[PDB]
């Protein structure tokens, strides 16, 4: 069990640890402020942002990244660990070959009807279920990116203390937003989660700290057929402000987890909203906050509505408290599934794991609309 | 439109 940190965190070292081990990156992502916005919402709940020096093109300009947690150091990791998985992941020549050795079917990535096929940019990665090297796209590694094969997004980037962490994280990624995407083509999502019967602490505290604060935490199971749990917790406002209907999605092998990473991110969602500092926090501020209420809560019914509940007792749990034995049993889902390919390259830039997972076949149609395949309806119709 | 959320980037 090399899991060390099992309540919040599920990570090899604490997050101290890793604040204290992260500092010479920090600075090398040219980092300018890390602060705690939590003051903006009513929850309680510690949100983080780190904001980094960037420049794009021609201009100086700041980047922004969010920590979500729930105590104070988490959310402050999250944040650093996020901006250094987002440097980590920029374009590098270095990695780039222009003939494939061994390429990847490209249409298994799911592809946009405007997608340019003719790839001229390759990235060496391994397929850790078949246990040999792979080549996949650049546009499918790196971000930013061209945009030529598909547009470019952060899905199954992610950092952590090892490599296998990091990989662990980036899987719990892929397999979250394939679920989120079939519960987005789904016309409902009918099962509640009553968290009653929680045996972490945590989430105890978390659910008093949204009902003092007056905002209602619905959870929806969304877990998919590997049995990893993917729950969504939507926030609901009795203040009836359209820009606190926020939606928070966790995704771990255990349960629990998955919850404390829902209940936070709802926390980071509403946080970011109203610091108002991204393009698309602006914009929808400009736009949403002027949607009547009932027309959003009408739009969004499959979220709120629901035909039974379960408790945590009820849901899957294959955590193991160790990497290899995790990433051993999901392997052996994704196997089990059709999914026949779990593909990492590594990102390793400013001396820290950082790594893109790739899964052919899982569904990324909850960022990208553009991008769905034919196989999604009849995942949507078996688990809804 | 949609709901509030965090934790990717897209480009457009
Ligand atoms: N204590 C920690 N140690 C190492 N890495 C961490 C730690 N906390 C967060 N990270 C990393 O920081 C980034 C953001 O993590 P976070 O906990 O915010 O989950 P997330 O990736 O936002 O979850 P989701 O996939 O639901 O968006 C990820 O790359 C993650 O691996
Ligand atoms: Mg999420
Ligand atoms: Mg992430």
């Amino acid at each position: 069990m090399d899991i060390k940190y099992k309540l919040a965190s599920y990570r090899i070292c604490s997050p101290e640890e890793t604040f204290e081990k992260i500092q010479e990156a920090l600075k090398k992502i040219e980092t300018v402020e890390i602060k705690n916005i939590q003051h903006l919402d009513k929850v309680n709940i510690p949100v983080y942002y780190l904001k980094r020096r960037v420049v794009v093109d021609g201009k100086e300009g700041i980047a922004i990244h969010y920590g979500k947690g729930a105590n104070d150091i988490q959310a402050k990791v999250s944040a650093c660990m996020e901006a250094i998985e987002r440097f980590s992941a920029s374009y590098d020549k270095n990695k780039v070959k222009e003939k494939p050795d061994n390429p990847i079917n490209v249409e298994d990535l799911i592809l946009p009807q405007y997608a340019d096929k003719n790839v001229k940019e390759w990235v060496e990665g391994i397929d850790i279920i078949n246990n040999e090297t792979i080549d996949v796209p650049a546009d499918a590694v790196f971000y930013p990116t061209s945009g030529k094969l598909f547009r470019g997004n952060t899905n199954g980037l992610a950092s952590g203390n090892n490599l296998d962490e990091a990989i662990l994280h980036a899987t719990l990624e892929i397999i979250e937003r394939d679920a989120w995407s079939l519960a987005d083509l789904a016309r409902k999502i009918p099962t509640k989660i009553n968290p009653e019967d929680a045996k972490n602490p945590l989430i105890h505290e978390l659910i008093e700290k949204y009902e003092k604060a007056g905002v209602k935490i619905i959870l929806k199971d969304l877990t998919s057929e590997f049995e990893i749990p993917v729950v969504a917790a939507i926030s609901d406002d009795l203040s009836k402000n359209p820009l606190m209907l926020c939606v928070g999605v966790g995704c771990h092998l255990h349960p629990e987890i998955a919850i404390l990473r829902a209940l936070t991110e709802v926390a980071q969602s509403r946080a970011s909203q109203l610091h108002g500092f991204r393009r698309d926090a602006k914009l929808r501020e400009e736009f949403t906050s002027k949607i009547p209420y009932e027309r959003l809560k009408r739009i969004h019914r499959k979220w709120f509505e629901f035909e039974g509940e379960i408790n945590i007792a009820d849901m899957p749990n294959n955590a193991r408290y160790d990497l290899k034995k995790d990433l051993k049993f999901i392997k052996d889902k994704l196997s089990e599934f059709g999914f026949d390919k779990l593909i990492y390259v590594d990102l390793n830039k400013v001396g820290v794991d950082a790594v893109r997972v790739i899964i052919p076949k899982m569904e990324v149609y909850t960022i990208d609309r553009d991008r769905l395949s034919r196989r999604a309806f009849e995942r949507v119709k078996k688990l809804y | 439109g949609r709901l509030g959320f965090y934790g990717y980037d897209l480009q457009d």
